[PDB]
């Protein structure tokens, strides 16, 4: 049955390759040295007009083998023509201490917080640390900050968008830790530890600060729950401001729509997207279905309001929109999917671990798979020309 | 290859010998047994379309040349039966006439007498 | 010439199956 | 030959309505809706010609058994009128998709059409053979000549020998005149040259059997509905059947031509030596079969990895590949490929780190 599965994936990849022209308007597939773990664009870039293209910067987390993890910077050369195109990797910083995920400070272009599978908490690296690191140094790079209080390996990290040096980290031990850097010391990590959220007896799944408020923090926890609370109260360390049983299957991801302060959304194992508002925290503002297997990570379009992309484990990835909900659906075409289903993507050979949107280039999605596949894609302007 | 080998017989205890002599091995022609010693993933019809257009272009040029050489193919291949009649009646010696006369001599089986004439060898 | 090209194209359309 | 085509259709429908009372409504539905969809014949006039016998004048038609009167020319076409020299273009006016049960029916229909046509073409041989069999005056005076016309049964009186032979075929079909009398008629008129009409009864019975199977087989309502509902390739290669073959039927009107092509054929039975065969055979097919459905084993999971609404709606799926080719011959930088040659494990698809793919389209 394993060879049957392999041949099925091969056939679907072949048919998708053949139909690529009708599907997309930009496809750039590149292989890597080992399966990646994460990728995030940079909010800045450079424009080269002497030929007509643009250079994008990318942070990537890729692991060669067990223990050794490689953080690297990629440059994506893409054209300014739509009214050689190529990505190239560099700076494969090695780390025998596992660092599975990473996130850069939206303010400090080099203050990067990383979380791993051995370390129970986070490690922050900086530009001076990179530069002090030599090539002949076989030992790993020492992170400028070693934020470490918990016991079990931490799970999720997130800086705040409205405040400097303010971080949240939800760990495996059913706890969360809010850290402040304005009162940093060299021997006291509890001081930089702002708040210790021990409120849920179950481990949190995803964490995130609100985009238009310094103090709102939302988090989904493996008890199928979503709790949004405030950092300023001490009672938050015991109970959240508002926690709701979100779904039935173990919760997986959650986010805000940074274009609208009220759109919260989450996704779980019951093949559902749950959208909620800051007004009615009692009932699910909207439920969305249409997947085939367990979903992993969702994210809106950081450039447009109604767009929401969602990954999964069924070797697909979909792009829904909210504005078309409620609109009719002619029957002769409705048979393929729900009316709010906008676009789909099936060009991989394994699951879709990590994804991101290129910030200033809308409809440009980067994604990484387990076969060392890294695709920068963009659908047709025809399928969404308004 | 066994249709043109001279038949032979092998004993039923015949270890196949691997001859190391690289060149120049007399082998009686027949007893030499079996001479024992990237995945691109292109996925495009670009080259197929180009090949089809190239085939059509070759065809177009060929047809053009041939259909211009009409009106002469006709004259030199359809009246070709009456010019032999000319070079037979008015007996002008060309290579094929003389070969036909050789054919008639070989039919009549001459030996040593004089050849009669061009129009009087008589397998008439 | 162009007439022969048109003939080849018409033959192709007539016997493309 | 519209006459011969109408005669073939009349024969099959007559045999059905006579020898099979059951399924009569369903066979009307088939011969009246599904077959015109493929043959482009005029709907209402074909209807008149068929219910000329489908509904009454069974005992009445059994007794009468007259030649079926033919209407005028039957021609149906879309908004394509006009033809000139050097540009006698063509088009696949009606393109349908079908399976083995319908392929066999079209083949039997063609056999019957060819044999009725060849039967019509022996009109001059009729007179030649009649001149050949002519009495000898010396035999008549010796009183030994036994005429052959006194053995035939009631011979019909139509205008054409083909019509007379057709009435005789209908008599055999209904069950009046036996095989011996039919063959004796054929030998008196056509000599030994009409030997292909002898098994016309078996041929018509096979065609009617295939019609009944088409209309009432295991997935009869399903396939008939998916045909009659109305751009259909991934809307036709989804269903499952007991290892059938998919066919494409095309009708060209300016030439009155009918084309049968074989599309992807359903998968065969899996084997155990495939693990050792893949090292040489599998990758050969999968790579050398550029953008063409490889067919070794695919039944299990074929969740189409792209929605059918994204593709631009278009008819005559033959031109969808032309659209793709035009798209491919465009601004795509189009680096060659991934160059993934790894099957030493023979358990999964692996890639090489370099050899990306560039701006596949534009």
């Amino acid at each position: 049955e394993g060879i049957n599965q392999e041949k099925c994936i091969n056939e679907e990849y072949k048919i998708w390759k053949k139909n690529s022209p009708f599907l997309y308007d930009l496809i750039i597939t590149r292989a890597l040295e080992w399966p990646c773990m994460s990728l995030q664009w940079y909010p800045e870039q450079q424009i080269f007009a002497e030929h007509g293209y643009t250079e994008q910067k990318m942070f990537l987390g890729v692991r060669a083998d067990v223990g050794k993890y490689l953080l690297a910077v990629a440059s994506i050369q893409l054209p300014y023509l739509n009214q050689s195109l190529r990505v190239n990797i560099s700076n494969l910083y090695s780390h025998p201490e596992s660092v599975c995920s990473a996130k850069l400070m939206p303010q400090d272009d080099s203050c990067v917080a990383t979380v791993g599978n051995y370390h129970n908490d986070v490690l922050v690296f900086d530009k001076e640390s990179f530069e002090s690191y030599s090539s002949a140094s076989e030992s790993p790079l020492k992170p400028k900050y070693r934020l470490t209080k918990h016991t079990q390996p931490c799970t999720s990290v997130c800086w705040n968008f409205l405040s400097k040096g303010t971080l949240v980290s939800g760990s495996q031990d059913a706890t969360l830790s809010c850290w402040d850097l304005n009162a940093y010391n060299e021997s006291d990590s509890a001081s930089v530890l702002k708040v210790h959220i021990s409120s849920h007896e179950k481990q949190v799944s995803d964490v995130r600060f609100h985009y238009k408020h310094q103090d709102l923090l939302a988090s989904v926890s493996y008890d199928q729950y979503l709790h949004v609370h405030d950092i300023r109260r001490p009672d938050a360390s015991t109970k959240p401001a508002r926690s709701v049983h979100a779904h039935s299957g173990p919760i997986h991801s959650v986010a805000f729509n940074p274009h609208n302060d009220f759109i919260l959304a989450t996704c779980s194992t019951d093949k559902t997207i749950a959208l909620w508002d800051l007004r009615n925290l009692n009932q699910r503002l909207h439920t969305l279905e249409g997947h085939e297997d367990i979903v992993t990570k969702i994210s809106f379009s950081p450039h447009e309001e109604p767009i929401l992309a969602s990954t999964s484990a069924d070797r697909r990835t979909l792009v829904w929109d909210l504005s078309r909900i409620g609109e009719d659906q002619p029957a002769e075409e409705a048979q393929d999917g729900p009316p709010e289903l906008l676009f789909m993507h099936g060009g991989h050979t394994s699951c879709t671990i990590d994804m991101d949107w290129c910030p200033n280039y809308n409809w440009t999605m980067a994604t990484a798979a387990e076969d060392n596949i890294l695709q920068i894609w963009t659908p047709s302007r025809s399928i969404w020309g308004n | 290859s066994d249709h043109v080998t001279p038949r032979y017989r092998l004993p039923e205890k015949a270890k196949v010998i691997r001859v190391g002599l690289p060149r120049g091995f007399k082998n009686k022609g027949n007893i030499v047994i079996d001479e024992n010693e990237k995945p691109f993933k292109l996925n495009f019809l670009e080259q197929i379309r180009d090949n089809v257009i190239n085939l059509r272009k070759m065809v177009e040029q060929d047809e053009q040349l041939c259909i211009e050489t009409f009106s002469k193919f006709d004259f030199y291949a359809t009246r070709d039966c009456e010019l032999p009649l000319r070079i037979l009646c008015d007996v002008a010696n060309d290579n094929l006439e003389n070969d036909d006369y050789v054919l008639a001599l070989r039919d009549l089986l001459r030996i040593s007498k004089w050849d009669p004439n061009q129009p009087v060898p008589a397998p008439f | 010439e162009l007439d022969i090209k048109a003939f080849v194209q018409k033959l192709g359309q007539r016997l493309c199956h | 030959n519209e006459i011969v085509l109408f005669d073939t259709c009349y024969m099959v429908c007559t045999y059905i309505v006579c020898n099979s009372p059951s399924g009569l409504k369903k066979v009307e539905h088939f011969f009246k809706n599904i077959l015109p969809l493929h043959f482009g014949l005029e709907k209402d006039k074909f209807s008149i010609f068929l219910d000329q016998v489908f509904r009454g004048p069974a005992a009445a038609i059994k007794a009468s058994l007259k030649y079926p009167s033919h209407p005028d020319s039957l021609l149906e076409h879309q908004d394509h009128a006009g033809d000139t020299e050097n540009e006698m273009h063509d088009d696949v006016d009606k393109e349908q998709f079908g399976y083995s049960s319908m392929y066999v029916f079209f083949r039997l229909f063609n056999l019957l059409y060819e044999r009725l046509y060849e039967l019509q073409r022996l009109e001059d041989q009729v007179s030649i053979i009649q001149q050949r069999i002519i009495p000898n005056p010396v035999s008549q005076k010796q009183k030994i000549w036994r005429d052959r016309w006194n053995d035939l049964s009631d011979v019909p009186d139509e205008k054409t020998h083909y019509e007379n032979t057709y009435v005789m075929i209908l008599r055999l079909i209904y069950g009046i005149v036996d095989q011996s009398a039919f063959e004796d008629y054929l030998r008196f008129y056509y000599g030994n040259k009409a030997y292909k009409i002898y098994t016309i009864d078996k041929l018509v019975w096979s065609a009617a059997k295939q019609v009944h199977h088409i209309v009432s087989d295991g997935k009869y309502k399903f396939v008939t509905s998916l045909v009659e509902q109305n751009l259909y390739r991934l809307e036709i290669e989804k269903l499952l059947n007991p290892d059938e073959i998919l066919f494409r039927f095309c009708w060209i009107n300016k030439f009155k031509s009918f084309g049968i092509k074989i599309m992807k054929r359903a998968n065969l039975i899996v084997d155990q030596s495939l693990d050792t065969q893949r090292r040489v055979w599998k990758k050969y097919v999968q790579n050398y079969r550029i953008q063409k459905l490889t067919e070794e084993i695919s039944y299990k999971n074929y969740r189409c990895p792209f929605l059918c609404r994204n593709i631009e709606k278009e008819r005559t799926v033959e031109q969808l590949v032309s659209r793709l080719q035009t798209k491919l011959l465009r601004s795509a930088e189009l680096v060659s490929g991934l160059q993934a040659k790894l099957c030493l494990d023979s358990f999964k698809l692996l890639y090489l780190p370099r050899t990306e793919d560039s701006y596949i389209d534009a």
